[PDB]
């Protein structure tokens, strides 16, 4: 914090989009902002310095401005490799330290629904008193799934851990889903179900034992 | 054309302390401030401080004050970020990034590649099979490992098309899962025989693991 | 030093400028202030980071090489390995001491300079509209608030905008 | 040179007793001497003019080891060699060292009054070595491989640590 | 360079003044012009000739000495030889890199302090007739045709004729 | 020098300065007068000490050394004992050489430093009551009887006392 940033902001190819950022006297009102962007994955690049300086690697589609407590990154005519997460900063007079903001994941603007893969426990490992339900998720877009799993027909409230989504070389995400079990467990039910929903659809599998 | 060189992953135990590397190449960096900035899963930057040894500063974040030392060796153009007293709450990327000038408040232009720091005893994996038209979707679970990273082929290399190993969960235990499945066609499931080989290089764990219908 | 700011019409330095090596006090109208000098800090940094990685690049490597302690008494050959030795120590301890003689003296001298400069740079933007007090303070004969202090500082001061006021104020 | 790799050859050393060891130079439990070095002392009552030759066919530099003894009287010397008085010459085609033993007692140490006295020789490629002697020849048992670079030697007593 | 004249208030060289080293270009009712100063120019060049002409003085004239190859090893003596040998080269190989850094730092502060002292000489002429605008130029507030440029150029200027002119131009 | 201030805008020295090494001469309505200045003439006096104390200090103690006349030829151990003696006595001859050449240009610049800090320190105590006439002289443009100078020399010279008569003087 220190800064506030929207955490999204989409947009077309060729559109032009704002990322603002608000701060205080102690830093934006009195020091000058610079811009990061980053890939995941990979370091930041410094965009913009010194408010609106931009450095002669950075396409001049990127400009960044300043008034008062405020700030903003514009990127005129968006392109699909602005896809990324954007940073403003500056340095903090009353923390005499450096902050950022919290970072805006820009979309660069269709949806696909998730494929669903579902595994039972192998016998291996119920030999070794432990079973697994492995459900694996695919090829999603927008980012962002919820995972529910269904013993019989009842909710599970344990032994339910999910990954962040991820994403795929295709811009699509993918995510995985695990239920842990007693062997015991999963003989004491017929069915057990992984749910994931993604922009209210929800996709379903199912295993027996 | 200077680059900044980070240490390789650290693996680190509550309570303990890491020092990580940053390795000026190409060119010194000791004309210019270097800060150090933190990155936790999901999380934004954090900057921790920084040093211009030339200069002869060396800041810190009032939040990181008195568990961080920051340090440099203008000797071999190396600067050294150590943090103490570890907790789940430092696992992060920990970047290294030169200024434009000998100061803080300039842009940081310059990036290291970032350090890993997971605070687990290393463990290798247990691996078990994912039993299967048109195509088949058959894998491999890979269990209860410490620390990353994972790697898994299959049929010795010689399979790539269709194969998609998922990130790794992290347990509240501490320890990764992750899956390796491919997609094949079902007709060749009984001719074709599928393995996969999943190595763990800290455990030094090697594993092949035959998956049957 | 050669020029004669530091330790010279500058009367000392400022512990409390913490943030740079050299910068500027200013009292106006809306109060007062400092601000470290990016430019000049950063040049005199650059200069004696490139004098530091000059002398301590590349020890030189040896090897095999000859004995330099002895057990047994052996007169010539023994005499002659000595002397060898402790000519080469007493040369380069020589260098040693000449080196950081020079490299300081210089060092002294260019801080000195880089000092000088500023000062002089400040100078040729206010034009008429100021006058050197002599003791590494300018006079400005115009209200000069906050961002007119900070368009000197950051060299994009217009001297145009204020010579009527000052001239006014200097010479009438 | 950095290295003590050793190449045994094949010398022959006709008409002489070889091996010889010493109390003085235990090795296990029994009599022994330097390994590299071969003590030849007379068969039956004669020690013969020994004359022998090893060429270098090699592409590098060998570093032959010998040595001479001193017996501490004239028994010693008689009993071991026949002759009174011995002589080493070890050569090559542009080099020559004879040393002549010098029989008398030296301060006794580790049972001893005798010496041996330690001579190198250097062989390059396309040269050859001739040893000939008529007693107190401490014998080569082959060569070692010579090595330029960056080795050397220091004297101290700093432990050694990772 | 210590003055901070050369890549300092005078920001750059001019590649159009082909006939001097250092020099004047003005502009005036009659039009613009340069004109090489002589004296500055030949200050330096001879400063630059004289330090030439004491490096590239007297060679050392050595004739029988010692043998600096071999074609036999041989151990002591030759270790010696050879050690005497590389010890001098590389003592005067130290002699000949030190002794290049020095000349030229020297260098550029010399041709440094030249363009200074023209520049202070010439607003010494200029009296109260004249301000520096901190760039290397100074603004003389007076009508000064080709003959009046040409008198500050050959040291003649007269600043009493023009007093009165430049004052009320200043300062009223 | 590198200041340009000895043999510069200093045209040239006083052989009637008899009582010090730099100083001041003045004309007033009281008439004429000299003072040396006891602060520069120390500065730079106490310098020259410094640095003649530094190079005359501790000469070397030695004793058995080896012996460097030969009444017989030798060959190569004379030839060795000859050659380090040269090498040694070539050595330091070129360090003795260096040393004065350094020390000499080194002082020459500091003598001239200490001048034009003087000047400038007189310039900055004067403020907008005085000129540069750029010959190391200030015309100052108000009234300034023999006390005025002492105020002036001994560094106590108010210049708000006079600013409203000499500004009147220089601008109208």
């Amino acid at each position: 914090s220190a800064l506030t940033q929207p955490p999204a902001v989409s947009g077309t190819p060729g559109q032009r989009v704002t990322i603002s950022c608000s701060g205080s006297d102690s830093n934006i009102g009195r020091r000058s902002v610079n811009w990061y962007q980053q890939f995941p994955g990979t370091a930041p690049k410094l965009l913009i310095y010194s408010n609106d300086q931009r450095p002669s690697v950075v396409p001049d589609r990127f400009s960044g401005s300043k008034s008062g407590t405020s700030a903003s990154l514009a990127i005129s005519g968006l392109q699909s490799e602005d896809e990324a997460e954007y940073y403003c900063a500056a340095w903090d007079d009353s923390l005499k330290g450096a902050v950022f903001g919290g970072g805006t994941q820009l979309t660069v603007l269709p949806k696909a629904a998730p494929s669903v893969t579902l595994f039972p426990p192998s016998s291996e490992e119920l030999q070794a008193n432990k079973a697994t339900l492995v459900c694996l998720i695919s090829d999603f877009y927008p980012g962002a799934v919820t995972v529910a799993w269904k013993a019989d027909s009842s909710p599970v409230k344990a032994g339910v851990e999910t990954t962040t989504p991820s994403k795929q070389s295709n811009n699509k995400y993918a995510a995985s889903s695990y239920l842990s079990l007693t062997p015991e467990q999963w003989k004491s039910h017929r069915s057990y179900s992984c749910q994931v929903t993604h922009e209210g659809s929800t996709v379903e599998k199912t295993v027996a034992p | 054309q200077v680059q900044l060189v980070q240490s390789g992953a650290e693996v680190k135990k509550p309570g303990s302390s890491v020092k990580v590397s940053c390795k000026s190449s190409g060119g010194t960096s000791n004309n210019y401030a270097i800060s150090w900035v933190r990155q936790a899963p999901g999380q934004g930057l954090d900057w921790m401080g920084g040093i211009s040894p030339i200069f002869g500063s060396t800041a810190y974040a009032q939040k990181f004050q008195g568990r961080v030392t920051i340090s440099a060796d203008i000797f071999s153009n190396t600067a050294y970020m150590e943090l103490n007293s570890l907790t789940s709450e430092d696992t992060a990327v920990y970047f290294c990034a030169r200024h434009g000038n000998y100061y803080y408040y300039s842009g940081m232009d310059v990036w290291g590649q970032g350090t890993t720091v997971t605070v687990a005893s290393t463990k290798g994996p247990s691996v078990f099979p994912l039993a299967p038209g048109g195509t088949a979707a058959l894998g491999c679970l890979v269990k209860d490992y410490f620390p990353e990273p994972v790697t898994v082929s299959w049929n010795s290399g010689a399979l790539t098309s269709g194969v998609h190993t998922f990130p790794a969960v992290l347990q509240s235990s501490g320890l990764y899962s992750l899956s390796s499945v491919v997609t094949v066609p079902s007709s060749s499931l009984g001719t074709q025989t599928y393995i996969c080989n999943v190595n763990h290089k800290p455990s030094n764990t090697k594993v092949d693991k035959r998956v049957e219908p | 030093g050669l020029f004669g700011a530091i330790a010279g019409f500058i009367e000392n330095g400022w512990e409390g400028m913490i943030d740079g090596w050299y910068g500027f006090r200013h009292q106006n109208s809306e109060g007062t202030g400092q601000a470290a000098d990016l430019k000049s800090t950063q040049a005199a940094i650059d200069q004696i980071n490139g004098k530091l990685n000059r002398v301590i690049e590349k020890t030189n490597e040896k090897f095999h090489q000859i004995e330099k302690e002895f057990s047994e008494v052996e007169g010539r050959i023994q005499d002659l390995e000595k002397y060898v030795e402790d000519t080469k120590i007493d040369l380069w301890s020589y260098n040693a001491e000449l080196l950081v003689a020079l490299e300081n003296q210089h060092t002294i001298d260019l801080t000195d300079s880089e000092m000088n400069k500023l000062f002089e740079k400040t100078g040729r933007q206010l034009r008429e509209n100021a006058e050197d007090m002599g003791n590494g303070c300018f006079k400005i004969y115009h209200k000069c608030d906050n961002a007119c202090i900070e368009s000197i500082r950051n060299g994009t001061y217009d001297h145009d905008v204020y010579r009527d006021e000052a001239l006014n104020n200097r010479f009438q | 040179s950095g290295t003590l790799e050793f190449i045994t050859e094949g010398f022959t050393w006709t008409g002489v007793t070889q091996n010889g060891g010493s109390n003085a130079c235990k090795r296990g439990p029994g009599s022994g001497f330097f390994s590299r070095l071969n003590w030849l002392t007379k068969s039956g009552s004669t020690y013969p003019v020994l004359n022998v030759t090893m060429p270098n066919n090699d592409n590098f530099d060998k570093l032959y080891i010998w040595g001479v003894h001193h017996p501490s009287t004239n028994q010693e010397q008689t009993s071991l060699y026949v002759q009174a008085s011995g002589r080493v010459t070890v050569s090559t085609r542009r080099s020559q060292q004879t040393i002549i033993p010098n029989i008398g007692s030296r301060p006794w140490v580790r049972g001893l009054s005798s010496r041996i006295s330690i001579y190198w020789t250097i062989v390059k490629p396309g040269d050859v070595l001739v040893i000939n002697s008529n007693g107190n020849l401490i014998a080569p048992r082959g060569y070692f491989k010579m090595r330029t670079g960056k080795s050397s030697i220091m004297r101290s007593d700093a432990p050694i640590d990772t």
